[PDB]
């Protein structure tokens, strides 16, 4: 919300590098060069197939949550969706975009 | 007896106790409002209001009022009492000045968004109602 006057749902991908750099080392990236870890990590990890500069906040906070703990390999992404839909409380049709 | 039974939920099929709250908070969340107007002819005042050194000075200026209040004692002198009065006048005046300088930048329409933001306005309003009954 620092760069966003209101929620607006989505932000541009140009400022994503600065957004990921402006996070604490425990949550974001270490003090080392982001060209080796951040660039490869953002591409390798699963991200929703949205437009060039419209990515929702729930499409990024969920990705960070997944990366923080028990990150799973590609292809088995539906197991996490099943776990949320069967263990966590009601999704209220909010995981439709979060599936990808 | 509440640490066990209290958190006696057995839904931890795959997720540990750390995931019992973070996933739920991720599911239920909403970005806040920053309220950033460009407005070039008052953008300078807007930047001055919302700046780290300004608040770093506000803290040490507000705590001075409380340090002044924690100085009155029984059967104090008349000159000390008058100094207390003039310090109170200075403090209420500077609070009014800061409030009127802030409301221009943050606008009256968003002035009620933050609980502490509009609360200080009542403090200034209250501090001025009894300004003429002292003398």
């Amino acid at each position: 919300s620092e760069y966003d006057p209101e929620a607006k749902g989505r932000i541009k991908h140009l400022d994503v590098v600065t957004l990921l750099r402006r996070i604490q080392p425990p949550l974001g990236f270490g003090k080392l060069c982001p060209h080796r870890v951040a660039c490869k990590r953002l591409v390798a990890m699963n991200m929703p197939l949205n437009s060039d500069g419209t990515v929702m906040f729930n499409a990024t906070l969920f990705a960070l949550v997944r990366t923080a703990l028990k990150i799973k390999t590609e292809g088995n992404l539906e197991q996490a969706n099943e776990e949320l839909r069967a263990v966590i409380k009601k999704i209220w049709k909010k995981t439709s975009m979060k599936l990808l | 007896t509440f640490q066990e039974q209290g958190e006696k939920e057995y839904k931890n099929c795959e997720l540990d106790k750390n995931q019992r709250q973070c996933v739920e908070y991720a599911l239920k969340a909403r970005p806040l409002r920053r309220y950033i107007p460009k407005n070039p002819y008052q953008y300078k005042f807007w930047y001055v209001v919302n700046s780290s050194p300004f608040e770093y000075m506000m803290f040490v200026l507000i705590m001075l009022n409380t340090l002044c209040l924690a100085m009155q004692h029984y059967e104090q002198s008349k000159m000390f009492n008058d100094a207390m009065d003039i310090l109170n006048m200075v403090f209420t005046g500077v609070f009014t000045v800061e409030m009127v300088l802030k409301v221009i930048a943050f606008k009256p329409k968003g002035y009620f968004s933050d609980a502490w933001n509009t609360f200080d306005s009542l403090i200034v309003i209250g501090s001025i109602i009894d300004v003429a009954l002292s003398e």
